């Protein structure tokens, strides 16, 4: 496991998983405080 | 007793509010405002695929 210790949690989102033989591309962006993820699979 | 406090950050977030809609109308000519962006015209079926 990871993060035995976390503290002023601020954000939290789910969703169907990003993965789900597959070459898995992301972009990773971040403009004007929102981050940006794309991909292809 | 309840007291709100708002906090207006630089950071970007979610506009907080009952944001109301009205029924669509087709083949009128109509103002409209779909998700921010307003304009007048007429608003019909489309085939387009997007």
């Amino acid at each position: 496991g990871v993060y035995s210790s976390a503290n002023n949690c601020t954000f939290e989102y789910v969703s169907q998983p990003f993965l789900m033989k597959n070459l898995r591309e992301f972009v990773f962006k971040n403009i004007d405080g929102y981050f940006k993820i794309y991909s292809k699979h | 007793v309840v007291v709100l406090s708002f906090e207006l950050l630089h950071a970007p977030a979610t506009v907080c509010g009952p944001k109301k809609s009205t029924n669509l109308v087709k083949n009128k000519c109509v103002n409209f405002n779909f998700n921010g962006l307003t304009g007048t015209g007429v608003l019909t079926k489309s085939n387009k695929k997007f």
